[PDB]
């Protein structure tokens, strides 16, 4: 009952334990990296022309 | 016995503390410091989409980014043309109580779910020019949160049961459960290789599950009460969380820790929905003030607000190809924003 | 005689106000989904129309004849005939429908819908036409003293039998019957509001329920008030030669204004201080 | 008019639909939803067979009247999550036993819950509806054991009349919205059909409100 | 699926009579209806259309005045009036349904015979083309008109009738449609428009026929035979 | 006289 509950959640913390953790550094420079690269196609960023906008009338 | 498991127990999560302290090394606000402001956001409303005569719940939009679904507290469900403002079909529903919606990636079928505890499948597209039900799924105890498709033959369920399921639609059976929560869990997204999909629920944290082992990888805590919306990254390495604690938060799959908060003093009451942009650098959501706030993902400034319902806005959805967004609000109506 | 037409283009801006603004609210901002909003619309048309037939009058006064011709009085007698009898009308079956839905909230759900309140107004703007009849068969110009012409209502014959008979027309079916049966069916609302044991009690219960007592006895008191002295002079008229002066001219130019005055008030009473109303003007403004 | 005949026969279709989702709407407007609430073994069951998943509804007419009566009671989850879907409804009928006092006791409890749901924020001027059941046993149980158990302060006679009269007592005062609601006590009747004639009273004027605030007199 | 018409016989001239048909497998009162005529040596003429929930009727000109088209939806039939016959050919029943993303034209009849005692124009300039199995086939056919929308839509529709059968849609809005190999292809411009088989087959003998759906009225083209 | 809107 509670034996088994608790043997449970100590196996899932050792597993989660193992996990490879990287610094935030890298990950905050790869996130900003990508909307670099995609910020001109964003049609929310900057208004399209009207002429090509399908909500336009 | 199980006191020295509770120490083990209190000692690995230490362990788990004092990883996570080491791993952290800089600040996110530092690091997207000295950048210029995205500037002030303003949009106004293209479309607006009347029939419905009571709350609405959920929508979703189509992958061709004309056709959408949408649910209400009537027992209707209607597609809607978006470019002329146009009923392809109305679906009448046998249970009244529904929380939400799902369309299907080829466009052959669509789903919902709520109270009945019970998710339902509807075939499109017949050579008899009428819309009929194919399968039923009835494994859970507790009410439908969400669901969405993964092909034409798998979808994933998430239940206020504390569980969620992956069902095989020709055969309409349970393949893998997932149980590690403790609190009812309130919403899900998938990833863009649809390998991976989070959940929130009401015990203040989230977890990673892997679809094709059906076991959990990652947890993530430090909201302070029920967290409501969750939303994937167009990259998927983040995702992002709406609580009832009036506040934002952003994680990070690889550091598997906190990187930004987006809060206001203003602000007091809950969020409801949240979704990204095509870019991922605005974050949008709905709020219980009938109002919707755009918010940078990158900073922590206000970008904008969407103020043009007279109830509280329930959901709100973005476009594949980026062009448009649709609010939904419990005063009964829809808007297209662009 | 100017300071008489000063007021006669006051009363005509303020009604052309009023009535526009309450149909451009209903029109957008709300919608024809309750009865109430039906017969509101009407009502509203109706006042605006009335209220049209204003600037022709006051130039009579101004000056001492009718500078149009023939035409344009005979179309404006039977366009201000049909709104007025039509207002009249708009407004009895409005407190009709009022009553049906307090007094029997059960029996009289079953005959009460968009359909029967869109036959109605049709069938009161028929029957005012079709009551209107008299005036559109005999109308014109004639002479008058002060050496001028007048846009008036000749008889074949020209006996006093004939104006009699039409004051008694007019009168009959213009303040009596809409007068009693209003009287009756706001007496019998308010006698069953009392007795509601969810609706009384506490002293915000009586607080709320004086405010009901009050409204009916304004719309009650400001309908005879605008429209008793008209009446009453005119059947005295009818009856007893009388010289003429000049202070009964200016008497008889005012009273008709007052007529006219009733047309003004009814967007204050009616959509003004309705709850529903309130709330949707500030959706839209 | 810049369209084909494709578009004209699809607005066409669209102007169709949106006609039998008016009448639909009209149609389903009229109709009264009633919600039911309380503890277990509180006499819900009984009531319902009486009266003609995780959600339960029952519908029947009466005195041409329809009628549409929700159970959640088999839920059991979080309360708070889906309290406000209910918002809108007539009244609220709310159960509570009259023989589970002796059995801390259920008694406590009921009048938590009632407390919980009274002074909820989405039911502000709903009027709720409290029943007691099981009178009877009541009166059998009270001359064996006294009702000084569950309440020591009480004083009374031992009788039924002045305990039904204290226990009534003690559920309206926790009311405290006394100003926008009414709370209606009844006791149920096994072989009679005055609950349904309690009810249809009590939501008559409920109807009659609703009737009043859309005239606009009130 | 089925759509059975009856009538036909011998007539007198200065005669009137009516045919009828029965739809079966679909829901009737979502679908609009058409008659489509075809003379005994000639192509295929349009003749009446009724829209669903009766909303809309159409009539052609050298027929205008004389026919008339009802429906019964409680019964699914359809019927058609016709008097003062001066009118031999063969008459059949076509379903059809509009909204985003439809597949008008999909369904037709078995037809029935009688007997009696400012358009736009499709021209087809090829006949009686030899072919072989295993050999590619083009077929082009011609309008006087554009057939290209502001919305963006073509609208050109292809047909098979194959000896002793009804016609048989193959493409539509110039789209493959569903129950066909994907060996035809569909391309073309503004104005010329060409119809493409990968690989030639023995079921594919027949006469091909073009359309237009632009405007009212329906012109069908002349025929194109392929021998073997 | 006066009868109806207007003195004659």
């Amino acid at each position: 009952a509670s034996i088994a509950q608790a043997r449970k959640l100590v196996e899932q913390l050792k597993m989660e334990a193992n996990i490879d953790r990287i610094k935030v550094s890298k990950a905050a420079a790869d996130l900003m990296a990508y909307c670099e690269a995609h910020a001109k196609e964003d049609p929310l960023l900057t208004p399209v022309p009207a002429s090509e906008n399908p909500f336009r009338e | 016995e199980l006191d020295q498991l509770r120490q083990e127990a209190e000692q690995l999560k230490n362990q788990i503390r004092d990883a996570r302290k080491a791993c952290a090394d800089a600040t996110l606000s530092q690091i997207t410091n000295n950048i210029d402001p995205v500037g002030r956001i303003q949009m106004r409303t293209r479309r607006t989409l009347r029939g419905h005569l009571a709350k609405i719940y959920a929508m979703h939009w189509g992958t061709d980014s004309r056709l959408l679904v949408s649910a209400s507290q009537d027992g209707k469900l209607i597609i809607w043309d978006s470019y002329t403002t146009n009923k392809v079909h109305a679906i009448p529903l046998r249970s009244s109580w529904v929380m939400t919606c799902a369309y299907a990636p080829s466009g052959n079928y669509v789903a919902c779910g709520g109270l009945d505890n019970i998710c339902s499948i509807y075939n499109l597209k017949t050579r008899e020019g009428n819309v009929r039900v194919s399968r039923e799924l009835a494994g859970h105890t507790g009410y439908l949160s969400c669901c969405r498709f993964l092909d034409d033959n798998q979808i994933v369920t998430s239940s206020g049961d504390t569980t969620c399921a992956l069902w095989d639609i020709e055969t309409g059976q349970q393949t893998t459960t997932f149980t590690g929560h403790t609190g009812d869990v309130m919403s899900l997204s998938l990833a863009p290789d649809t390998r991976l999909f989070v959940s929130g629920a009401c015990d203040a944290s989230a977890k990673l599950w892997d679809v094709r082992e059906g076991m959990c990888r990652q947890t993530f805590t430090g909201h302070e009460s029920d967290i409501n919306a969750i939303c994937f990254f167009p990259n998927g390495n983040a995702f992002a969380t709406g609580s009832d604690d009036a506040t934002c938060r952003l994680f990070d799959l690889r550091a598997d820790q906190e990187l930004m908060t987006y809060s206001h003093d203003n602000i007091i009451c809950g969020i409801t929905s949240v979704s990204f942009s095509k870019s991922g650098r605005l974050l949008l959501a709905g709020y219980d003030d009938f109002n919707c706030n755009v918010w940078d993902a990158l900073k922590a400034d206000r970008a904008g607000v969407l103020a043009g319902h007279d109830n509280r806005v329930s959901c709100l959805g973005v476009t594949d190809d980026g062009m448009a967004v649709a609010t939904g609000s419990w005063d009964s109506f829809l808007k297209i924003w662009n | 005689n100017a300071v008489l037409t000063f007021i006669y283009f006051v009363v005509c801006i303020i009604g052309l106000c009023g009535n526009t603004l309450v149909i451009y609210v209903i029109l957008r901002y709300a919608k024809m989904k309750t009865i109430t909003n039906i017969y509101i619309l009407n009502l509203a048309i109706a006042d605006e129309l009335f209220m049209l037939g204003l600037p022709f009058l006051a130039m009579q006064v101004a000056l001492v004849h009718w500078p149009f011709g023939k035409a344009i009085c005979r179309v404006v007698m039977t366009v201000d005939g049909i709104n007025q009898f039509t207002s009249i009308f708009c407004l009895t079956v409005m407190s009709i429908d009022r009553y049906l839905a307090v007094v029997h909230p059960i029996k009289s759900a079953k005959w009460r819908r968009p359909r029967t309140a869109k036959m109605i107004t049709m069938a009161v703007w028929g029957v005012s036409l079709l009551v209107i009849l008299p005036i559109m068969i005999y109308a014109g110009l004639r002479s008058n003293q002060w050496g001028r012409s007048s846009c008036t209502i000749n008889w074949p014959g020209e006996s006093g039998a004939w104006y009699t008979g039409f004051i008694i027309y007019t009168f009959i079916l213009g303040f009596l019957v809409p007068l009693t049966i209003i009287c009756l069916c706001y007496l019998f609302i308010i006698i069953k509001v009392k007795s509601v044991r969810l609706l009384s009690g506490s002293r915000e219960k009586d607080r709320n329920l004086r405010k009901v007592t009050r409204m009916v006895s304004i719309v009650v008191a400001v309908f005879i008030f605008c429209w008793l002295p008209f009446y009453i002079f005119n059947v005295s008229s009818v009856s007893m030669a009388i010289s003429p002066t000049p202070a009964l001219k200016g008497m008889f130019d005012f009273v008709v204004v007052l007529t006219y005055a009733n047309s003004c008030a009814n967007p204050i009473l009616y959509a003004f201080l309705s709850d529903n109303f309130k709330k949707s003007f500030q959706n839209v403004l | 008019c810049t369209l084909s005949a494709e578009d004209k026969a699809a607005v066409e279709r669209s102007k169709m639909i949106d006609r039998n989702l008016r009448e639909d709407g009209e149609k389903a407007a009229k109709e009264v939803k009633l919600l039911l609430l309380g503890a277990g073994e509180s006499g819900k069951n009984t009531i319902v067979k009486q009266m003609k998943t995780g959600i339960v509804e029952t519908h029947f007419t009466f005195k041409d009247l329809y009628f549409k009566m929700f159970d959640v009671g088999a839920q059991r989850s979080e309360r708070k999550k889906w309290i406000h879907c209910f918002e809108g409804v007539t009244a609220i009928i709310f159960c509570v036993a009259l023989s589970d006092y002796d059995l801390m006791n259920r008694m406590h409890a009921s009048m938590k819950l009632f407390d919980s749901i009274c002074n909820n924020k989405w039911f502000t001027e709903t009027s709720i509806i409290l029943f007691l059941n099981k009178k009877d046993l009541f009166e059998e149980k009270i001359k064996r054991s006294p009702l000084t158990i569950c309440y020591p302060e009480y004083t009374g006679s031992n009788t039924y009349e002045e305990a039904a009269a204290y226990i009534q007592c003690q559920f309206e005062d926790l009311n405290r919205r006394k100003d926008t609601k009414e709370i209606y006590t009844h006791f149920t009747c096994s072989t009679d059909t005055k609950n349904v004639q309690f009810v249809f009273d009590a939501v008559t004027d409920v109807i009659i409100k609703n009737n009043l605030k859309e005239c606009g007199l009130y | 699926v089925q759509l059975v018409e009856s009538g036909g016989g011998l007539v007198q001239p200065g005669g009137s009579r009516k045919l009828s048909c029965s739809a079966s497998g679909f829901a009737f009162s979502s679908f609009g209806m058409h008659w489509v005529r075809q003379a005994p040596e000639k192509g295929l003429e349009w003749v009446a259309y009724i829209s669903s929930g009766s909303g809309t009727i159409y009539y052609a000109d050298t027929v205008k005045g004389r026919f008339t088209i009802s429906r019964d939806d409680p019964k699914n039939t359809l019927f058609l009036q016709m008097t003062s016959l001066r009118d031999t050919a063969m008459y059949y029943c076509v379903r059809s349904i509009y909204y985003y993303g439809s597949s008008p034209f999909d369904f037709w009849g078995q037809g029935t015979t009688l007997t009696v005692s400012s358009d736009i124009v499709m021209t087809q300039a090829t006949s009686s083309v030899p072919v072989t199995p295993g050999e590619s086939v083009s077929i082009s056919c011609r309008s006087s008109k554009s057939l290209l929308h502001s919305n963006g839509n073509t609208y050109l529709y292809w047909f098979l009738q194959r000896p002793g059968q009804s016609p048989q849609l193959l493409i539509y809005r110039m789209n493959l449609a569903s129950g066909v190999p994907d060996r035809f292809s569909g391309s073309g411009s503004g104005t010329a428009f060409t119809l493409t088989i990968s690989r030639l087959e023995a079921e594919d003998v027949g006469v091909y026929y073009c359309m237009q759906h632009l405007e009212y009225p329906l012109t069908f083209g002349a025929g194109t035979k392929l021998e073997l | 006289x006066c009868f109806x809107k207007t003195c004659x």
